């Protein structure tokens, strides 16, 4: 499948499919405008990675974080949202609450690498 | 027990070099509708948090006299001068003979009628049309005594060009910023001469405010000192180097006009019209400025007594320029899109031998300076690849009640045994403003890798 | 605190705030200057990146490197090193040996990775 | 050395010369050309970087996956291509199925990162 | 002569031929013989190899 093969899919069958939509992020008159897009779109593309480096989970797909997830942004059960659950809803509920959860894990991964130098200069 | 290669990241070492330049404006500025400002709404929005960082222990070298963003800033004001004419109205077919003469009604002085005859939208018919265009803009070419034939000035040299009459001269604010991996360096020293070591540098993203006014002679809005007056030198020695003094309080200075009529629309072409002096309501006075009196003497006392630390046993003086044309010998400036270049002769008369006199009179502030001077139109400013602008003249009456904050002065020759040299206003080339402005800054690129050998092995 | 923390500090003070002072590598007329600045950024954070990744240090700060260090770059001992001297005379100092150091790093990753292929593909 | 050192050589010599051939990926009418020809290799260098990064090879030279090998792709000994055959004339044979070979390797890695995560929620 | 300088409008003036101050002679070009004939000699006998 190309572009959005599982955007509307089952929330866990849509969790094989994100090769194919990460493979695509780059690929006078008009000698400035397709410029302008295309550097954007690099730094698109190097401010997602950027992201993704920040809390250390840079050329892996889905990684996983230890800071915990509160009851007061979801409490719903996960089982019903693995199984019958889109991710467009998911995106329309839940973008309200992105930046204090960023937070976190910036600082989660903050406390994981400062115990990391704190172990390896106790060695 | 031996030392092993470690590589850091996010070392903090500097290296000097050169790049290009952000723009940074506030949002204030992109409300208006029409585009103005000489196209400086294309801006990235300032962040409304100005952050600096102050430096410990470091001292760092200075150099303005050969800086980059002078440079910078001297060939962007060029460009965006130069860019800003392009849709506008061309002055081609204005270089017709003038037949001039003095008007019936009145005296008029400084004004002459020049009336001529222009094409209509018909190549073959032509019409005649009046105006009125001031004296400094006439030139009377002759073949025998002949008093009523006159031209045009910059039909003789180059350009000829209008300025579109929807744009603003006013000095907004801009601040130039350096991209990712650059910082610029900031000397916060009160005692700065302008090149040598500092001690509290301290590293900045960008600047502040910095007004790009045009200005000769004496220097117009622009940020003060910390403390005390700050006399700026390349040398201080040879006769061919501008100094530049910083003054601490500035002192109010402000300028005015008579009534106009109204811009009069002439056409001459297809959609590209111009305009001219109409008529003249009112009475016929003299444009001015203004300046106090007794602000003016003690903040000259004050420059007197710390230029003389340089010449301890030495008296100053002060005269006008040494002759020239109108355009270096005045001190010219802009207002409301109407120019200005009135002599300061009432302002650089006095002496200073070395005893203070103080003036203690609260009842004395009736005195003032006045300067008289005319206005021009036809405007050759950077001496050079200028594109000369006919600014449209303005209905009303105008004001300038402005802020004065810098001088520009250059030695003469010194005689053999000399103890009363003078100094003298100068003009030159406009970067000397923004080197007035720029002393502060200098950009730097920091490079965040490094290696250092430590006891730590990897694991084999 | 941003950018230049500890810039004029001691050797060994600057350590702990690495963490703080390498953040913001990336957070008409005056349009093209606005383009060139923004790609010399992307080519400063690229070129950054590439070079602390070929030798085996991406992501992360104080790497090790197994290789050897000879005694004609500095022949002063690390002592005075690491609590007398800040890092701008000695990146005066260490300069003009700074691409035989590279070139040592890479050959020792490169054979690094061998090894590790031999012994990946030993068992 | 400096550019294409083993461009001839050896494939088993060619292996142990990767990291002084992949460091210079990135080192008016005359002012477009060179700016675009500067965007478009930041372009080639940051698509071949994420093609490394989608199968997991990211900051490693040579990395390994477990996709078995299929013979019908060359049919061919290890040893005289090891030994015997330049990079050159094996790309030109193996670019016939070059496409194959990368949805293998991004369906071996989806694979293996799924089991991973089955692995590491079992816990 | 010199340029001769004639202005056609505000600022676009173009420089042509003035005068002439001397006899007239005829712009030529000059070649040495034996080099041109030893060349062309051996462009001949390597051109003789794909014409036999
Ligand atoms: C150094 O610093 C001084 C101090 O700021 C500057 O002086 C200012 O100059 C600007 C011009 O660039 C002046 O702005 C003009 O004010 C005129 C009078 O304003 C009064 O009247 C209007 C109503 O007509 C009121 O709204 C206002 O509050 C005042 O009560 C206006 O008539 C001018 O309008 C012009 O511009 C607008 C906008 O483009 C056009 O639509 C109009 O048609 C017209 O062309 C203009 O707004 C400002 O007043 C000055 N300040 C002071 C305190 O007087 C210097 O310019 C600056 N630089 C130098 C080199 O000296
Ligand atoms: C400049 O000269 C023109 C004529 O060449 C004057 O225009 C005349 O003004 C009188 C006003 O009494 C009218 O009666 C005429 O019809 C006008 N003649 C025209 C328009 O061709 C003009 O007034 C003069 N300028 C000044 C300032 O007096
Ligand atoms: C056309 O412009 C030239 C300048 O390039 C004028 O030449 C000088 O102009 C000044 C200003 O009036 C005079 O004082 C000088 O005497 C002029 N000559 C020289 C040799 O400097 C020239 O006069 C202009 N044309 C006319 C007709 O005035
Ligand atoms: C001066 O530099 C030293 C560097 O060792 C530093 O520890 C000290 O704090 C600095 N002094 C001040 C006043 O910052
Ligand atoms: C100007 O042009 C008109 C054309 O209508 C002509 O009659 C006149 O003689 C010209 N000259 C002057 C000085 O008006
Ligand atoms: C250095 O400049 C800062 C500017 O905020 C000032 O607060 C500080 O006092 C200065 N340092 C000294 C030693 O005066
Ligand atoms: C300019 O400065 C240099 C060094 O500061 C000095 O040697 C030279 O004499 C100065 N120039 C003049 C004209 O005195
Ligand atoms: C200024 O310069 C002129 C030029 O000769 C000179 O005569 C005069 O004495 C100087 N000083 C004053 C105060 O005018
Ligand atoms: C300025 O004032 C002086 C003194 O009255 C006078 O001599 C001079 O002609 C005036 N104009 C200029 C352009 O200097
Ligand atoms: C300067 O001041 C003196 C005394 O105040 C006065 O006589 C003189 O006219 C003024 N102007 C000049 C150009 O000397
Ligand atoms: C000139 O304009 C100002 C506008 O600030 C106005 O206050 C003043 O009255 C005007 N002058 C006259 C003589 O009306
Ligand atoms: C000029 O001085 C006056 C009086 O001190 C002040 O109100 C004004 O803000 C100053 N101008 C600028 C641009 O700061």
């Amino acid at each position: 499948l190309g572009f959005l093969g599982a955007a509307g899919s089952t929330m866990g069958a849509a969790s094989m499919t994100l090769t194919v939509q990460a493979r695509n992020l780059l690929s006078t008159v008009w000698g400035i405008k397709q410029l302008q897009a295309r550097v954007l779109a690099v730094e698109r593309y190097l401010r997602d990675q950027q992201l993704l480096g920040i809390w250390g989970c840079s050329g892996k797909l889905i990684c996983c974080t230890n800071v915990p997830w509160n009851s007061s942004w979801s409490n719903r059960n996960l089982s019903e949202i693995w199984d019958n659950m889109t991710w467009l809803q998911w995106d329309k509920e839940i973008s309200n609450y992105t930046q204090i959860i960023y937070g976190l894990l910036e600082e989660s991964q903050n406390q994981q690498e400062k115990n990391e130098q704190d172990l390896l200069a106790l060695d | 027990e031996n030392l092993w290669v470690t590589v850091y990241y996010g070392v903090p070492v500097w290296k000097e070099a050169k790049t290009t330049l952000f723009c940074a404006s506030d949002a204030r500025a992109y409300e208006k509708e029409v585009h103005n400002v000489w196209a400086t709404h294309a801006c990235v929005p300032t962040d409304p948090s100005p952050q600096e960082l102050v430096l410990g222990n470091v001292t760092e070298n200075f150099n303005m006299w050969k800086n980059d963003m002078v440079d910078q800033m001297h060939e962007d004001i060029i460009s965006l001068w130069d860019q800003s004419l392009k849709p506008c109205v061309k002055l081609t077919p204005l270089c017709v003979t003038l037949i001039c003469s003095d008007a019936g009604s009145g005296g008029v002085e400084e004004m002459k009628n020049c009336s001529f005859n222009t094409t209509t939208e018909i190549r073959d018919k032509e019409k005649k049309e009046y105006a009125l265009f001031y004296k400094p803009d006439i030139v009377p070419l002759s073949e025998t005594n002949n008093t009523s034939e006159y031209r045009l000035i910059n039909c003789n040299t180059s350009a000829c060009t209008q300025a579109c009459p929807k744009v603003t001269f006013e000095p907004i604010p801009i601040h130039y910023c350096a991209p990712a991996g650059y910082a610029i360096l900031k000397c916060n020293d009160e005692t700065f001469n302008g090149t040598g070591p500092c001690s509290n540098v301290s590293t900045v993203q960008c600047t502040h405010g910095i007004r790009p006014v045009v200005s000769t002679q004496l220097l117009l809005n622009g940020s003060l000192a910390e403390k005390e007056i700050v006399i700026r030198s390349e040398n201080l020695t040879n006769n061919a180097k501008i100094i530049i003094v910083h003054l601490h309080t500035p002192v109010e200075i402000v300028c005015t006009r008579p009534n106009n009529n109204t811009r009069k629309s002439v056409r001459i072409g297809p959609g590209q019209t111009f305009y001219a002096t109409g008529d003249i309501i009112g009475d016929i006075k003299q444009a001015h400025c203004n300046i106090s009196e007794e602000k003016w003497n003690d903040t000259l006392q004050k420059v007197g007594i710390e230029l003389q630390k340089h010449f301890p046993n030495k008296t100053i003086k002060y005269n006008q320029s040494a002759g020239g044309d109108m355009e270096i010998t005045t001190h010219s400036f802009n207002c409301g899109g109407e120019f200005f270049y009135c002599n300061t002769s009432n302002l650089f008369n006095g002496t200073y031998n070395g005893t203070y006199i103080s003036t203690n009179s609260s009842a004395n502030s009736t005195s003032t300076i006045t300067l008289q001077c005319r206005i021009k139109q036809i405007i050759n400013m950077w001496q050079g690849v200028g594109r000369c602008m006919y600014a449209p003249p303005i209905a009303g009456n105008i004001t300038c009640r402005s802020n004065i904050t810098g001088l520009l002065l250059t030695r003469d020759g010194g005689t053999n045994s000399n103890e009363t040299e003078t100094f003298r206003p100068a003009g030159g080339d406009m970067r000397d403003n923004w080197r007035s402005e720029l002393y502060k800054y200098k950009v730097v690129k920091i490079e965040p890798l490094g290696v250092a050998p430590t006891r730590c092995k990897r694991r084999v």
